[PDB]
RNA sequence: AGCGCCGCAAUUCAUGCUGCUUGCAGCCUCUGAAUUUUGUUAAAUGAGGGUUAGUUUGACUGUAUAAAUACAGUCUUGCUUUCUGACCCUGGUAGCUGCUCACCCUGAUGCUGCUGUCAAUAGACAGGAUAGGUGCGCUCCCAGCAAUAAGGGCGCGGAUGUACUGCUGUAGUGGCUACUGAAUCACCCCCGAUCAAGGGGGAACCCUCCAAAAGGUGGGUUGAAAGGAGAAGUCAUUUAAUAAGG
């Protein structure tokens, strides 16, 4: 997770800010808008939410006639090639999430035919309980992935015996048991399948991604519609309340420039860094950041500078600057909206390229990966295509002359891991584990150590602003406000204090949980003990736990793990993923965590 | 909100004999001066959400009363939005 | 009462300490863990709203070192956030507009709760986060109201074909728009900027140094942190409207 985002204010004056403000409102967002439509009705759309990909060159093809289109063909080559950018990772990222709910929905579905009850496997096996369970354990001695060998084993093995023996040995966690099942928490457990499958259902009819209207024209006309007009049904009359609810968007979708070099940097005489963007060059843009940002955008202009000088002998591919998103932050108060928002470049880097050691590092992944391409692609443009990609390889040789600082050299036995639980956010155990011994345990307290009153504060604001905008929702104030930027400052500190913890005892990697959904198993097992609990009685069922509810679905264990990721990616510590233990305490459970990472290294 | 006068206006306008006050008819024409003088407002106060709550039931609460007058007589209810200029 | 938080005290202990024998045995000062009490003249928490391009959290190079980092030199920009201080407020003037109310009972995640002049009715004026209850706080509790949660009761009038409606005022309480009042800050003051812009002048405390009873060069300092962002979908909570559900 070496990739970050590093941002500026842009400043212009204000025809510049207009005119921008023109293209993104006027012609590329709808441009988006109308791709997002177009791709939406395409005859292959069933067949792609089936592969869950996108074809590579559809948004393409549909956007070159509207490049010419009215009500597009204003712009230049890039804000194209950036709507184009938009449209295309809305579905990729769409076309995955319905795929992998799509692959859930089975797999659970075919769980749901084979959890069968030992009253029921008796019947369905024909054989004694012992029996089943001898034949179990044949099977199980034949399988040993042994989770998946087992449902492999199940489809095609139509014994119901060994069928029967594999359900068996599946409801157990893919192992022998002598107990005996308890019904009311087998029924319990099948009632959870069925409504996660029910949950997983419903989500499967997710919306279509839905654009940004900037003139709300639908809603103006419903307005007059509705209005003046006699609903035929009520069905009309609800259709216009949801659109008459539907509030505006405000701002256009930022633009894209994957293309590193489509930002060309300079110095104004006033001494600023200045910033202009391929096709639009007559728009000169002047730097406003932060010192602690200040180095990337210097950085910037040096490895531009060091490729003219070298008449392009350096390869971009090593800039240290990867793309940029020039995006409208909204502004308070009241103007003309370039003059009210406030525009703001977002510029990933790869902070490996920061240092001389990671850029040889990011130079032979880049070698590796495009001498496979070259090997395995072996047209006019397709030649052309392999003689670029033979330039990069080349070029990539050359060296910047960037900083020297010596890469981090952690202990391969010795790993911290991090315990995460609703209660106590984090918990590290640091394990020397050819000695099977806890070097360090640290608490939640101690990580976050002087900071540790923001954590009693978060819980404090989260009761306080959610009361504030309950009462605030029944005035119909704007004045709803929450705690979000405190949590994530929470997990920040976190994340440098378990990586500073992992320098310190020179560990090896990190070991984070694999947690999985927390939110659907929880919503699921409350349900079920719910539906029992408050028989027909729906709002007695939602009204069960449900501020344990609410709070699992604050429970920000993925920000936490993803600002970790980010953290010992940019000291170079290796992060690892194990199986969190559901026995013991927050430090058991990371020093358990870690131990069995280590023992999962083959 | 509605002076007494126009809404004494509309009673008179809109009356079936000279002491009904709440026949169906006098109420969306009640109704349908309160939604023209609102669509006006949410036209030029679209953050007014808390006006946009009243249209929704403003809207409502005629949409009831025509679906009753419609089938108690369609030349009654053709003739009423007719006059109301409701299409 | 209950619930959450805060510290306090106590027990046990290791992530703490002591030792030679470096894996074990003691201990509970420190630094922490396990939730066990308890609210005290205690020590900790503490939520009315708002105010800076605020300061510190930087980059590179050399030197040192066991990392951690530290010192010296050069450069520096203002982004998005989290705290701690300090300061300012309890707003004004016109428009537009929602909801609520015949009356009665119950009382909801309902509304209100500060000080002190005056003051029988009525609130005004001046203070002001000390703002009803407890260590602190709540949707809990207390007091008044409750039409603006749900319900229930029950008038006359219109309507009565399933819709419902009136009793409703210089009324109660929200929202929206325009203009407008104060702080618009990081040691203090003053004059400026706000798509860029800084300038001038002071107060404490410490260095540096005439050879000196005495003030005064050349500077320094005057609170800290964090950062990976966009786009699209979804879940949960709450609020509002609608429907009686193909």
């Amino acid at each position: 997770s070496s990739q970050i985002t590093i941002q500026a204010r842009l400043i212009s004056f204000e025809s510049n800010r207009q005119q921008l403000w023109k293209l993104m409102a006027d012609l590329n967002t709808p441009l988006i808008n109308e791709l997002l439509c177009q791709l939406g009705q395409h005859p292959d759309f069933e067949k792609w939410q089936q592969k869950g990909k996108l074809p590579s060159t559809v948004v393409s093809q549909l956007c070159q006639p509207l490049k010419t289109d009215p009500r597009f063909a204003g712009q230049p080559s890039r804000l194209y090639m950036s709507a184009i950018h938009i449209v295309d990772y809305i579905y990729k990222s769409w076309l995955a999430i319905q795929k992998r709910l799509q692959q859930q929905l089975d797999g659970k579905t075919r769980w749901l035919e084979m959890l069968n009850s030992d009253a029921e496997l008796v019947e369905l096996s024909g054989d004694t309980l012992e029996a089943i369970r001898v034949k179990a354990a044949e099977i199980l001695a034949i399988a040993m992935s042994l989770s998946k060998t087992l449902f492999d084993a199940y489809q095609e093995t139509e014994d119901i015996k060994s069928r029967s023996a594999i359900s068996y040995l599946l409801k157990n966690g893919c192992k022998l048991t002598d107990k005996e099942e308890d019904s009311e928490k087998f029924a319990k457990r099948r009632r959870q399948v069925e409504i996660q499958i029910q949950r997983l259902t419903e989500k499967l009819i997710s919306r279509m991604p839905k654009g940004r209207d900037l003139t709300n024209a639908k809603w103006l006309e419903t307005l007059l519609t509705a209005t003046t007009t006699v609903a035929e049904d009520n069905a009309q009359a609800k259709r216009w309340q949801d659109i008459l609810l539907t509030r505006s968007s405000s701002l256009p979708f930022p633009l894209v420039f994957e293309t590193n070099e489509d930002m060309v940097w300079s110095k104004n005489q006033k001494g600023r860094l200045c910033v202009h963007f391929n096709g639009l060059s007559d728009l000169i843009f002047e730097v406003y950041c932060g010192n602690r940002q200040l180095h990337w955008f210097q950085r910037f202009l040096e490895d531009q500078q060091t490729k003219r000088k070298s008449k392009n002998q350096h390869s971009s591919g090593l800039f240290t600057l990867r793309n940029g998103h020039l995006v409208w932050l909204e502004g308070e108060g009241k103007g003309e909206p370039w003059n009210l928002h406030h525009l703001t470049l977002y510029c990933c880097v790869d902070n490996r390229l920061w240092t001389e050691e990671g850029t040889e590092i990011v130079r032979q992944e880049k070698a590796d990966e495009i001498t496979k391409f070259i090997t395995n692609m072996k047209s006019d443009t397709q030649q052309a295509l392999i003689q670029r990609k033979q330039s990069t390889l080349t070029r990539i040789n050359n060296s910047f002359e960037r900083p020297s600082q010596p890469l981090y050299q952690g202990q391969s036995h010795i790993l911290v891991g991090v315990s995460l639980g609703l209660e106590k956010p984090a918990t590290v155990a640091v394990v020397d584990a050819i000695a099977n011994k806890v070097l360090a345990y640290r608490s939640i307290k101690q990580l976050l150590g002087d900071n540790y009153e923001l954590l009693n504060r978060q819980r404090r604001q989260q009761q306080y602003l959610s009361h504030e905008r309950h009462k605030a929702q029944k005035n119909f104030s704007p004045n709803q406000f929450g705690a979000s930027e405190l949590g994530q400052h929470i997990d920040r500190l976190l994340a440098k204090a378990i990586v500073a913890l992992a320098r310190t005892y020179k560990a090896g990697s990190i070991v984070l949980p694999k947690l999985g959904d927390m939110r659907e198993v929880v919503q699921s097992e409350i349900q079920a003990i719910a539906e029992q609990k408050f028989p027909g009685y729906i709002e007695g069922q939602q009204k069960y736990a449900k501020q344990y509810r609410v709070n699992v679905h604050r429970w920000s264990y993925g920000r936490l793990i993803q600002s970790i990721q980010s953290k010992a990616a940019q000291t170079g510590i290796v992060i690892e993923e194990g199986k969190q233990p559901i026995r013991g305490s927050p430090h058991d459970k990371a020093k358990e965590l870690a131990l069995s990472a280590y023992n999962l290294r083959l | 909100a509605l002076t007494q006068e126009r809404k004494q206006e509309i009673i008179v306008n809109y009356q079936v004999h000279e002491t009904d006050t709440g026949s169906a008819d006098v109420q969306v024409a009640m109704l349908t001066e309160r939604i023209n003088r609102l669509s006006l407002h949410l036209q030029a106060n679209k953050k007014d959400h808390s006006s946009r709550r009243g249209l929704l039931k403003l809207i409502g609460q005629r949409k009831r009363l025509l679906a009753y007058i419609q089938k108690d007589s369609r030349e009654k209810y053709q003739a009423l939005i007719g006059r109301l200029g409701i299409r």
